[PDB]
C-alpha cells in the first residue's frame, strides 16, 4: 500500500522540487506568457498590453493585425467560453 | 532551442565524445517604457502599422519595430488602414503624415 | 495615385 511505503528496504526519495514551487513555476511562466508575450523568454521582460501582444501573435499566423482588433469582443469571448469548457472536458472523461 | 534569446548564429566546436556548440543569440537590453496605441485614427479610418508598433514620445506618437527602438514619423507607407476608427478599442487620434499630399502640393502651389 | 492627382490638379 502507498501509505506505508517503506515495505522492506524500499525508500520512496520525495522530489526535489515540491508541488508548492512547481505551482510557483508555473504562476510565474503564466505571468510572464501574459504580461510580455515571448519576450521574457529571450531576455528582459518588456510589458506588452496583451491585445496587443494577441494580433502580434495573430500577424504570425497569417492573418492582419486589423482582424483582431475589430473582433476583439468576439475572440475574447471565443477565448473564456473555450477555457471554461476545458475544465468540464478534463472532468467528464476520467 | 540554440541559445536563450533570439539565435543568429552557431559555430560548432569538436569536443572528445561530443561537440560543443557556439550560439550566438541576439539579447535585448536597455528597454525604455512607451505608451502605445492599437491604431491611429486620423480621417475616421483606423490606421495600423504594416510593421512595429506605435509608440508615443510622452507627447507625439511615432512607429517603430519591436525589438528595436528607431522613431519613426507614422507615414501613410508604414502603416495600413482598415474601416473606420469607431470599432477598435484604445484608438488613440493622430495625423499620419501623408508624403505625397505636402509633396505635390509644394511642387504645384 | 491618379485618380486623387487628377482630383487635385483637374
Ligand atoms: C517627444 O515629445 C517632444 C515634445 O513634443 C518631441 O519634441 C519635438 O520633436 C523633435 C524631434 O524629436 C524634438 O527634437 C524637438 O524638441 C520637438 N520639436 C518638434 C518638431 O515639435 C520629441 O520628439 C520627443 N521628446 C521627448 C521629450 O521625449
Ligand atoms: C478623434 O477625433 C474625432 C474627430 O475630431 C473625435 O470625434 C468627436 O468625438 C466627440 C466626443 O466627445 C463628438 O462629440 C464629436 O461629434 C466627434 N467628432 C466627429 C465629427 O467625429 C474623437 O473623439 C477623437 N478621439 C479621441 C480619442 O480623441
Ligand atoms: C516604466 O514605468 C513603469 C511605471 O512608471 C515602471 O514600473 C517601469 O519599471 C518602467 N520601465 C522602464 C524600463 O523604464
Amino acid at each position: 500500500l502507498i501509505c506505508a511505503q517503506k515495505f522492506n528496504g524500499l525508500t520512496v526519495l520525495p522530489p526535489l522540487l515540491t508541488d508548492e514551487m512547481i505551482a510557483q513555476y508555473t504562476s510565474a511562466l503564466l505571468a510572464g506568457t501574459i504580461t510580455s508575450g515571448w519576450t521574457f523568454g529571450a531576455g528582459p521582460a518588456l510589458q506588452i498590453p496583451f491585445p496587443m501582444q494577441m494580433a502580434y501573435r495573430f500577424n504570425g499566423i497569417g492573418v492582419t493585425q486589423n482582424v483582431l482588433y475589430e473582433n476583439q469582443k468576439l475572440i475574447a469571448n471565443q477565448f473564456n467560453s473555450a477555457i471554461g469548457k476545458i475544465q468540464d472536458s478534463l472532468s467528464s472523461t476520467p | 532551442f540554440c541559445g536563450k534569446g533570439y539565435h543568429l548564429m552557431s559555430f560548432p566546436q569538436s569536443a572528445p565524445h561530443g561537440v560543443v556548440f557556439l550560439h550566438v543569440t541576439y539579447v535585448p537590453a536597455q528597454e525604455k517604457n512607451f505608451t502605445t496605441a492599437p491604431a491611429i485614427c486620423h480621417d475616421g479610418k483606423a490606421h495600423f502599422p504594416r510593421e512595429g508598433v506605435f509608440v508615443s514620445n510622452g507627447t507625439h506618437w511615432f512607429v517603430t519595430q519591436r525589438n528595436f527602438y528607431e522613431p519613426q514619423i507614422i507615414t501613410t507607407d508604414n502603416t495600413f488602414v482598415s474601416g473606420n476608427c469607431d470599432v477598435v478599442i484604445g484608438i488613440v487620434n493622430n495625423t499620419v503624415y501623408d508624403p505625397l499630399q505636402p509633396e505635390l502640393d509644394s511642387f504645384k502651389e
